[PDB]
């Protein structure tokens, strides 16, 4: 997260850490006691998932759980066309007990509103090119579809939307993939991709447009 | 699924670190820039025996992940993350053929993938980001090996993190 700050601890109790040999590579979002939503490009044959974290050391985080998962379902249209439909559902080996620090979040049914100020959270790179010690939070504003398609031509697809690109250079960065974009208290997007390098002035990041996928998510998770 | 790893078994980073492409069968030669013929500037990518260990590259995906998989379309470039003047692309030039050359422009999504092959990895070029990839191999000329599309005859590399700097 570029030009954000420490989240208030456990203010984002749906946040999931995807770790591989004790290194974070992506985030996800608890959307059901037994399922984490993430970007399809974060796919792995198995996962270690941190719930209830703030720093990435579980033994310093009362209420935290490191859980295993082996099963993931990528959206059937992932990457058709390229970069589009970037979401997947990870089934935890065990359902998780709700607490004050571990809680699911609902997905927005309404599509994003241009001008809406939203929150993105993650453990990805900071402006200084280092990894943060604790979960970072930043506000970014939804941008119009017209600006989004102009900037990301010829790859723009309605499974995507843009947020950020303000003068204050707030953005998602490497390690933030799969993490949540919250608008009006609902899960609106997942960090997906953007221009390298991150934080360029006037360059918003691209988020998976989750309002387009609520039926697919509900049907996969209820099964 | 398939994470690209360096010679120490660590995941290759998305843009943040530079890496030497070390040929498994041409280890006496390193990546460098050269002219093909009479062009004004050296912009063809070659393995040159006179340059060791050669110019390190960065692999770049627009995806906000910090590692690289074999399924990702990549830009490959010389130089720092901040600069886009050493970005690889493919240009027809006789007598090499479809040669790998540096440009100062970059698409959001590059045309290369890094795929497992033998002891290491090959670079595969996908014209128009289609479904069909063409192996990058070597054309010997002027005491250098020009990187060029040579489908079925890939140059195989191992990927060595340039932390020595």
């Amino acid at each position: 997260i570029i030009n954000g700050e420490d989240c208030s601890p456990h203010s984002q109790p749906w946040q999931a850490a995807l770790v591989m040999e004790n290194e974070l590579f992506c985030s996800g979002v608890l959307v059901h006691p037994q399922w984490v939503l993430s970007a399809a490009h974060c796919f792995q044959n198995s996962y270690t998932i941190g719930l209830g974290l703030h720093s990435l050391e579980a033994d310093q985080e009362p209420g935290s759980q490191m859980v295993e998962a082996s099963l993931s379902v990528r959206h059937p249209e992932y990457n058709r066309p390229l970069l589009a439909n970037d979401l997947m559902l990870i089934k935890l080996d065990e359902s998780v007990s709700e607490s004050d620090t571990i809680r699911s979040i609902s997905i927005a049914s309404q599509c994003p509103t241009a001008g809406n100020s939203c929150l993105v959270s993650g453990w990805g790179l900071l402006a200084n090119g280092r990894m943060p010690t604790v979960l970072q939070c930043v506000n970014v504003s939804v941008v119009s579809e017209e600006v989004c398609s102009k900037l990301y031509d010829p790859l723009y697809h309605p499974s995507m939307f843009c947020a950020g690109g303000g003068q204050d250079q707030k953005d998602s960065c490497n390690g933030d993939s799969g993490g949540p974009l919250i608008c009006n208290g609902y899960l609106q997007g997942l960090v997906s991709f953007g221009k390298a390098p991150c934080g360029q002035v006037g360059v918003p990041g691209v988020y998976t447009n989750l309002c387009k996928f609520t039926e697919w998510i509900e049907k996969t998770v209820q099964a | 699924s398939s994470v690209v790893v360096d010679t120490n078994g660590q995941p290759v980073s998305n843009g943040a670190d530079a890496y030497y492409l070390v040929p498994v069968s041409h280890g006496h030669a390193g990546l460098a820039l050269a002219k093909i013929g009479n062009e004004a500037e050296p912009r063809a990518v070659v393995l040159d025996p006179h340059h060791r260990p050669g110019l390190p590259v960065r692999f770049e995906s627009p995806l906000r992940i910090n590692i690289i998989k074999e399924s990702y379309f990549l830009n490959i470039k010389f130089g720092p993350s901040s600069s886009d003047s050493g970005v690889w692309d493919v240009i027809q030039q006789d007598p090499i053929g479809l040669a790998v050359k540096v440009t100062d422009t970059k698409s959001l999504l590059g045309p290369f993938k890094v795929e497992k092959e033998g002891e290491g990895y090959k670079i595969v070029y996908y014209p128009e980001r289609g479904q069909t990839g063409l192996d990058i191999g070597l054309v010997h000329r002027n005491d250098k090996y020009y990187l060029a599309v040579k489908d079925g005859e890939p140059c195989v590399f191992k990927i060595r993190k340039a932390t020595d700097e």
